[PDB]
C-alpha cells in the first residue's frame, strides 16, 4: 500500500515518503517514492533481492568491477577498492559540480571519463546495459541514504536550466512532466498509476521490459511520448534535467535498482 | 468542404457552433477514434462506461451531452485551452505553437507542414458520439 514501509533484504530502511524540498513546497504535501504507487505484488519484489530481477544485472557488475578492461590492464576494483567501499554514498550527491570539469557531471560520464583516459578501455554506450548494470551497482551500495544533490552555488544554473525544462510543454500534445506528474500524480493514465515521477529508484528495472531503465533512456521516452523530439542521451539538457528531477526528490532513500512498472 | 485549422469561428467561451465540415458525424467511427490509440487515444485519460481500463485524469465523459452543448462539445475538440485554459488536455484541432512537435513517437522532428492530430471529420465523428451520452 502507498503509506506502508519499505525494508529491502529484512537490512535497508528505505525512506519513501518525505517532507517537500523547500524548493518545491508549494506544490507537493511531500514527496513520495514510486514504490508507493504500485500494486502491493509489485512492492514486495523490490523487498528482497533475491526477488528483484534487477539484481542479477548487479551481481554482473559485481563482476565486471573486479576484470581488468582495457589497454591498461586495470579494473575499477584496482583504483577505486571494494565496490561497496569506494562507491559509498556516491549515488545520493550526483548529478554534482565536478572539480575537474568545471560542470555539473553525471555518474555516467564519471564512468566513461576512467574507462577511456584511465583504462584504456571502450567507452560504454551511455543508456546501454553495460553503463546501466554498472550504475545500478553503485546505487545498490547506497541503498537507504538520502538523496542529497545540490542545487545552488556553482550548480544554480543548471539547476535552474532543469527547473525550466520541467515545467516546459513539449510534443503535439503539448504536455511538460509536470502536466502529469505534478498536477495529477495518483491519477491514471490508463492502467498506469501516475506517481511523482521520481528518480530515487533508478536504473529502474521494468516489469514491462525486464531490463533496467537509465534515468536519461526514461527521459528520452517521456518526451517522446508527448509526440514530440527528445533531448539526446547525455546532453546538457537531460543532465540539468535529471539533476533538478534528482532534487524534487532530496531526502527520499536511494532505492536503485528498483522495480517498477 | 472542411474548415482548416487556421478558420475555425471560436466565441469567447471557447465555444464552436458549427461543424467543422459537412459531412454528418458517424458515431460508430466516433467510438472507434476515441479507444484508437494511434488516433484519439481519449481513453488515456477518460472513462465512457457505455464503451477497458480508463484514465482518471480527466472527468467521466458519461452524461457530457447532458450537461454541456454541442457548441461547447466541440469547442472542447478544435482546442481545449480554449475552453478550459491551461488544461492538459490535448488540442486536436492545432497545427501551429507546439515545442519540439515529432513525427508520431519516431523521436524525429516534423519538417513541413504540421497535419492537426485529427481531422475535422474525425472530429465531427467524435462529436457525434459524444452527442450520444445523455
Ligand atoms: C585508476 C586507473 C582508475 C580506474 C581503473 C577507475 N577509476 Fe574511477 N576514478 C579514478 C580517479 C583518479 C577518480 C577521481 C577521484 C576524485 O576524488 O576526484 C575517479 C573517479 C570516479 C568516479 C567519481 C567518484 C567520486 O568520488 O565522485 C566514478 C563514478 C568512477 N571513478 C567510476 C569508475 C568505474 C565504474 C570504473 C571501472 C569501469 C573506474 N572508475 C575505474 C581512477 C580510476
Ligand atoms: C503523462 C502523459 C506524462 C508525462 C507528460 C510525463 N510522464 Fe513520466 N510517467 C508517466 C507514467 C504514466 C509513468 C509510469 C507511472 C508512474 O510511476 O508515474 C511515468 C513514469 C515516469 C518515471 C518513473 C518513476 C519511477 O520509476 O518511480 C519518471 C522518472 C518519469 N516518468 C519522468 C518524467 C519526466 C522527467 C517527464 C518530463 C520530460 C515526464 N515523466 C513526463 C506519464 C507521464
Ligand atoms: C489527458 C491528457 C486527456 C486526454 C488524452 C483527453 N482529455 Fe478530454 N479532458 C481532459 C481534462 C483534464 C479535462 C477536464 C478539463 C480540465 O482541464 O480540468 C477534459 C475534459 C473533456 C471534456 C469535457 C467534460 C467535462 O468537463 O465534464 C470533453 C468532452 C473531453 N475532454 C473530450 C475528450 C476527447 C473526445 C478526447 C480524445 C480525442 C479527450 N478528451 C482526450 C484530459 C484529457
Amino acid at each position: 500500500g502507498p503509506d506502508d514501509p519499505l525494508v529491502i533484504n529484512g537490512e535497508i530502511e528505505i525512506v519513501t515518503r518525505a517532507p517537500t524540498p523547500a524548493h518545491l513546497a508549494d506544490r507537493f504535501d511531500e514527496i513520495r517514492s514510486g514504490w508507493t504507487f504500485r500494486t502491493d505484488d509489485t512492492q514486495a519484489l523490490e523487498m528482497d533481492d533475491f526477488e528483484n530481477s534487477g539484481m542479477v544485472f548487479v551481481e554482473e557488475a559485481r563482476a565486471v568491477w573486479d576484470r581488468p578492461e582495457g589497454t591498461e590492464g586495470k579494473a575499477c576494483a584496482d583504483c577505486h577498492g571494494a565496490v561497496d567501499d569506494g562507491m559509498y554514498g556516491l549515488r545520493a550527491v550526483y548529478p554534482k559540480y565536478v572539480e575537474s570539469a568545471g560542470k555539473v557531471r553525471t555518474v555516467e560520464q564519471m564512468i566513461n571519463a576512467c574507462r577511456t583516459s584511465r583504462m584504456g578501455a571502450p567507452e560504454w554506450d551511455y543508456i546501454g546495459p553495460d553503463m546501466t548494470a554498472m550504475v545500478a551497482l553503485i546505487a545498490s551500495v547506497s541503498r537507504g541514504m538520502p538523496v542529497s544533490v545540490a542545487i545552488d552555488g556553482p550548480a544554480q544554473s543548471t539547476w535552474e536550466k532543469g527547473r525550466e525544462i520541467y515545467y516546459t510543454r513539449y510534443g503535439q500534445l503539448d504536455l511538460s512532466c509536470a502536466s502529469c506528474h505534478e498536477q495529477y500524480f495518483d491519477h491514471y493514465i490508463r492502467a498506469d498509476h501516475l506517481s511523482q515521477g521520481q528518480i530515487n529508484g533508478f536504473p529502474s528495472y521494468r516489469l514491462k521490459n525486464a531490463r533496467l531503465n537509465a534515468v536519461h533512456d526514461r527521459f528520452r521516452g517521456c518526451i517522446r511520448d508527448t509526440r514530440g523530439v527528445p533531448f539526446a542521451v547525455g546532453s546538457p539538457e537531460f543532465v540539468a534535467l535529471e539533476l533538478y528531477v534528482a532534487s524534487r526528490g532530496n531526502g527520499l532513500s536511494v532505492e536503485g535498482p528498483s522495480v517498477r512498472n | 468542404a472542411e474548415v482548416a485549422p487556421g478558420d475555425v469561428a471560436i466565441d469567447g467561451q471557447g465555444h464552436v457552433a458549427r461543424p467543422l465540415t459537412d459531412a454528418p458525424g458517424d458515431p460508430v467511427e466516433g467510438r472507434r477514434l476515441m479507444t484508437d490509440r494511434s488516433v484519439g487515444n481519449c481513453i488515456a485519460c477518460h472513462e465512457v462506461t457505455e464503451m477497458q481500463f480508463p484514465g482518471t485524469v480527466g472527468p467521466s465523459l458519461d452524461g457530457v451531452a447532458a450537461r454541456y452543448p454541442e457548441a461547447m462539445i466541440r469547442g472542447i475538440l478544435v482546442n481545449s485551452k480554449n475552453v478550459f485554459p491551461e488544461t492538459v488536455m490535448p488540442a486536436y484541432y492545432r497545427v501551429e505553437g507546439f515545442n519540439r512537435p515529432g513525427i508520431a513517437f519516431t523521436s524525429k522532428p516534423i519538417e513541413g507542414e504540421i497535419r492537426p492530430l485529427m481531422t475535422a471529420g474525425q472530429i465531427e465523428d467524435v462529436v457525434a458520439y459524444l452527442m450520444t451520452l445523455t
